[PDB]
């Protein structure tokens, strides 16, 4: 058994409210607590909360795409890109937004995964081991790869600000 | 000059591994301890005379110093057979111990045999072995718990003494705060693979060869104060957990009877951060894999 | 103010999202932080998000009935027979809850040494102590308030 | 058992700190000096005068050199060659310099000698310099305060002796044991400084409720000292408690940190009652002036 459309799209806005809110607090985090670190696990569960989050994201977000991708693209090789162009300079820029925020998702992914398999994961997330050659290759070193993961953050919460101001415009 | 502080070492059931230890001392070293910072007045493994000659070295600083001497306490007494498992001198150990802290102006109960009982002490402690602070009741008692405790930190202790001129703050149970104020586990260089789920589960397997986690294999680091995890052993050149196997839980009062040391330790919470995300991707994965049709 | 309709709904879930989250709070308080004092204020923020946070919402539910609707014993000939499909009964319950977490919530705030329009709040107070009780009981009864909401809010979510 | 002999000099000063120590209500100073140490020297309260005088404090100094405690009250002058301040005929600081070469620790009771207090404030005519200026080869514990608490002063004492030991202190010096904290951190009225409920002018509603001074100019939110719990002889007040907010006594300089009356800055200020009516009244002014009833 499964459920509604609308139910792998809600989960979504959860696990991207969790990921947000806990990727932010992975690098600037909350105030110090003390006692004995035997039990207490706080910074920990907000690790475990993101990377677990961060999978049933994943999941969800690329069957999400498979299907739009067998259904033509949306509605029910720089050749269309240049033709995006002379028809996208006259709503055009509207989608290029949806298309960009899937984009920003799957950047998310490739870059938090680089991080997660990094310690020695040695399965199937080898492919994953070429982001960090290629932050190598920029001239820097993983670091970059969370300072890229973190900005990527801010920008998808630049389109979350307008993607919502403009569907309460849709309060017609 | 100036005179040295007048310290009496006496021993009781032991292995003597605690004197080993102390002798192990990077720094200061031993020597420098013994010929600049006290006056070790008695101390049967280290001592010339013997006999009736040792007698009389003990009567006489225990009398002249009286009240001004640190009673030194490795092992403990039985009191099982009237005493007589521990002779000294033809009489009960106890016996000397008492007349030894009646005149001490505070006593350090060295290693776990002193602070609560140790090996003899486990089931069935077939001499009624004892430790100091069951026996001696009126005087200030100091616990250095470890079978052996680190040489390092049995010395910073002493030389704390000796240059503060006090005892060191303590727990509720008599143990340095310094050194036993945190636990190993609070400390443990293999956190990081305890935090992440990797744990090494059968003994040179590759985790093992990587260095990960001793939980799974009966590490009672999350149980244990001492600083070995920080301090660690032999000028700091090792400690066990380091070397490959978990902590026995050696400075914990009646260690021995905790099981085996191969048993995990419980209720210390533990839930892998990429354990517990590996599971959460793979059950997704899996109830997307069977609805799909490409289950397995 | 005189927007569309929508304004004032997603106003109140905002209000309420953060009047729950923070009340949470207020009562199970965060672990413990330290430092000093003078320079940290993370429970006086909590507790003034808050305070606010339920001056906005009353302001607005004062205004999402106002806005809703549009002597002493004639109103009573029209109100007497709903004292006297059911799926009304839970949207007023909740608005029910709202006001009842804003006379309690009020009770707490005003009964501080103000001098103002919160008189009346204080036979909250009376209440709560003829009951054979004192104000915890309206923090526990305020506190309970938030959870019955939730409850809705929960049910709510059923998809209609 | 004999008690540790203690040297008790006086520079420029109002002997406030003095007094401040016979206030002391446990223990006693009937005791402390009877009983507990041995107050060698203080021209305050000895019976010896001029060549007199002169003999004790030599022959302590020089009977017990390397092992009498030096309490210092007041501060040194170096203005007109330090005879601004003169003791027997010469200036206070070869006194000063004299006790201090021969103490294994010094006390500097209260602003004066920690700091500098009144007389270092503009335009410092003497050029009053705080003992750990001149001194700089000895241990020196501050307790400032102008003066400091009396219990305060006896607590400290009564430390030394039975611990035999100097009190932790801070970077500046001060006993960490009262001095830890500040005034702001464990004032009585915090909740209405939270609240925002503020004192305006004297003898207003407000005043006669105990609310916070911090609008008086209530240096408490700077000032490190036990004045908010510890309080004040026999802990019966406190200058807030009393209605005056904190002037910062026990703080360098706070002579000259502005008019005590005015405000003080860089202190997060940010109430829970005055933030929220705020809030109301201006949605409800909002609301009210749509619907028609400003009046
Ligand atoms: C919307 C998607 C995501 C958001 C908004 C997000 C947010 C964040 C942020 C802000 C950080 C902190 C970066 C820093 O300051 O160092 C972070 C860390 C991290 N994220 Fe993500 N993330 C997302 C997706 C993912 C995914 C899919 C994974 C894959 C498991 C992932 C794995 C990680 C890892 C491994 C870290 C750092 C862990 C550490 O060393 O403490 N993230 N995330
Ligand atoms: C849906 C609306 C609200 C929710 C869910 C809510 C939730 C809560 C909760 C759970 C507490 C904790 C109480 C406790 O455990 O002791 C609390 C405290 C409080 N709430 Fe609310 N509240 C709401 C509306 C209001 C309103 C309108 C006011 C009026 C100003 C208010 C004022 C307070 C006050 C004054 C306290 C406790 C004061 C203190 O910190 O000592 N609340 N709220
Ligand atoms: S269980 Fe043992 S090996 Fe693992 S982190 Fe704790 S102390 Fe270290
Ligand atoms: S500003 Fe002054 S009166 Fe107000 S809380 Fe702080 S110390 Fe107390
Ligand atoms: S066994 Fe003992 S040696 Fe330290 S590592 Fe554990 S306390
Ligand atoms: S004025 Fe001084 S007395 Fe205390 S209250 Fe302020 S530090």
């Amino acid at each position: 058994f499964e459920a509604p459309v609308r139910i792998w799209h809600w989960l979504t806005v959860l696990c991207m409210a969790v990921l947000m809110v806990t990727g932010y607090f992975i690098g600037k985090p909350l105030p110090s607590v003390s006692g004995e670190a035997t039990y207490l696990f706080y910074m920990g569960y907000i690790r475990l909360i993101h990377f677990s989050a961060g999978m049933v994201f994943t999941v969800v977000l690329l069957m999400r795409i498979y299907w739009a991708f067998v259904g033509n693209r949306y509605s029910r090789s720089w050749w269309q890109g240049v033709w995006y162009e002379i028809r996208w300079y006259l709503n055009p820029i509207a989608q290029a937004a949806m298309f960009g925020y899937f984009l920003m998702s799957v950047f998310m992914i490739i870059t938090g995964f680089a991080l997660y398999s990094e310690h020695s994961q040695y399965a199937i997330f080898a492919p994953f081991r070429y982001v960090v050659e290629f932050f190598y290759w920029t001239g820097g070193n993983s670091m970059d790869i969370h300072s890229w993961h973190r900005l990527g953050m801010w920008l998808i919460g630049a389109f979350v600000i307008g993607h919502v101001y403009m569907a309460l415009r849709e309060d017609i | 000059n100036k005179p040295r502080i007048p310290v009496v070492w006496i021993h009781g059931l032991e292995c003597t591994g605690c004197t080993e230890s102390f002798i192990r001392s990077a720094h200061p070293l031993a020597k420098d301890v013994i010929l600049s910072l006290i006056s070790l007045d008695y101390d049967d493994t280290l001592m010339a005379a013997a006999g009736t000659q040792a007698e009389e070295v003990f009567e006489d600083i225990i009398t002249q110093y009286n009240g001004k001497y640190i009673l030194a306490v490795e092992g403990n007494p039985p009191l099982g057979e009237q005493g007589m498992f521990c002779i000294s001198s033809g009489r009960p150990f106890i016996e000397k111990l008492k007349r030894a802290a009646a005149g001490a102006s505070a006593i350090i109960a060295w290693g776990t045999c002193a602070s609560w009982g140790c090996v003899q002490a486990a089931r069935p402690n077939p001499t009624q072995a004892t430790p100091i602070d069951k026996v001696i009741t009126d005087k200030p008692i100091i616990k250095v718990p470890g079978c052996p405790p680190i040489p390092d930190v049995m010395s910073a202790i002493i030389t704390y003494m000796v240059t503060f001129d006090r005892l060191p703050d303590v727990d509720r149970m008599g143990r340095p705060l310094m050194f036993y104020g945190q636990r190993i586990h609070d400390k443990c260089y293999r956190r990081a693979h305890f935090d992440a789920g990797e744990f090494v589960q059968s003994w040179d397997d590759d985790a093992a060869r990587k260095g990960y986690c001793l939980y799974k294999m009966g590490c009672k680091g999350p149980t244990t104060y001492n600083a070995c995890s920080s301090t660690r052993w032999n000028d700091g050149v090792s400690f066990p957990i380091q070397s490959g196997h978990g902590c026995l839980g050696c400075a914990e009062n009646g260690f021995w009877d905790r099981g085996s040391f191969y048993s995990r330790v419980v209720d210390i919470p533990q839930m892998g951060t990429h354990s517990t995300a590996d599971t959460v991707g793979l059950t997704a994965l899996g109830v997307v894999a069977a609805a799909v049709g490409v289950h397995a």
